[PDB]
């Protein structure tokens, strides 16, 4: 995250912060003990699929301070219509062997019903966007969990309020833009993953992932992310059906 | 039929269903049940989801 702030511990409980070999990977949202939501790219490069462990109520990377819980990753699911090194349908839903222990500093965000986030949640203008990414674009990634609030855009306004780039892709209607464009705040690469939160009468809910961009918090740019209300349905089905042997399953979408 | 949760929800405080005429029914996530309001959700566990416990034991 550039131009953020550290996410006071505690405060955003839903985080994941996914892990490959112990090595940091790509962030996560918790939407209820066992299932995890990311962004299919996070996968892209994976060959250690059963060395894929979820951490939840982790803050500073430093420290051990008995908060953190350990999952491994039992199946990570992408959408068919998801190509890697492209940007359409990016999302996963992964599914933890055993469930994680609610606490003061895990707790999931609600996955919200699609009308609902269609309707209500699309139209609250600033969400919150974190991970352990970038502090700066070529920079170091954050030791503690960063977090930033950025306003969202209609794809419309997006595309015109963004810097003529040739061979650039689309924000398909599987996306929005989210941020600045005068290059000051943005999720990174690193923060890829993780949640973009919604607040709506008290209570936090998953409208986006952290998904793609044209290089972090660069002038001109607005961040993107996976536009989750289209897949409600997709990992509501998913969550409700039984593992498969394997880790990666490619699930039909829709 | 009349539509009703196209307008602000419903007035659900979560999430909105319409019925035959002018019926409309409020219903909330898993882990909160709805109030007699009819419109309003409150926890049923120790930590229903997209709430922030040290902010709300504030
Ligand atoms: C899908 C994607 C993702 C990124 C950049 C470009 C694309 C496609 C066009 C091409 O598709 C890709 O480039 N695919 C791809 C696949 C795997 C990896 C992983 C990597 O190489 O690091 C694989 C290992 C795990 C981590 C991701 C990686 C990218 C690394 N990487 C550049 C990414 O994650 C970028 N993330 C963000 C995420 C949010 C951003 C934001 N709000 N503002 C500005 C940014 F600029 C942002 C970059
Ligand atoms: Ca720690």
């Amino acid at each position: 995250i550039v131009g953020g702030k550290v996410c006071p511990k505690g405060e955003c409980p839903w985080q994941v912060l996914l892990l490959v070999n112990g090595a940091q990977l790509c962030g996560g949202t918790l939407i209820n003990t066992i299932w995890v939501v990311s962004a299919a790219h996070c996968f892209d490069k994976i060959k250690n699929w059963r060395n894929l462990i979820a951490v939840l109520g982790e803050h500073d990377l430093s420290e051990h301070d008995g908060d953190e819980q350990s999952r491994r990753v039992a199946q990570v699911i992408i959408p068919s219509t998801y190509v890697p090194g492209t940007t359409n349908h990016d999302i996963a839903l992964l599914r933890l062997h055993q469930p994680v222990v609610l606490t003061d500093h895990v707790v999931p965000l609600c996955l919200p019903e699609r009308t609902f986030s269609e309707r209500t949640l699309a139209f609250v203008r600033f969400s919150l966007v974190s991970g352990w990414g970038q502090l700066l674009d070529r920079g170091a990634t954050a030791l503690e969990l960063m977090v930033l609030n950025v306003p969202r855009l209609m794809t419309q306004d997006c595309l015109q309020q963004s810097r003529k780039v040739g061979d650039s892709p689309n924000i398909t209607e599987y996306m929005f833009c989210a941020g600045y464009s005068d290059g000051s705040k943005d999720s990174c690469k690193g923060d890829s993953g993780g949640p973009h939160a919604t607040h709506y009468r008290g209570t936090w809910y998953l409208t986006g992932i952290v998904s793609w961009g044209q290089g972090c918090a660069t002038v001109g740019h607005f961040g993107v992310y996976t536009r989750v209300s289209q897949y409600i349905e997709w990992l509501q089905k998913l969550m409700r059906s039984e593992p498969r042997p394997g880790v990666l399953l490619r699930a039909p979408f829709p | 039929d009349q539509l009703i949760c196209v307008n602000e929800n419903g007035g659900c405080e979560q999430y909105c269903s319409d019925h035959t005429g002018t019926k409309r029914s409020c219903r909330c996530h898993e882990g909160y049940s709805l109030l007699a309001d009819g419109v309003s959700c409150t926890p049923t566990v120790e930590y229903p989801c997209g709430k922030i416990p040290i902010l709300e034991k504030r």
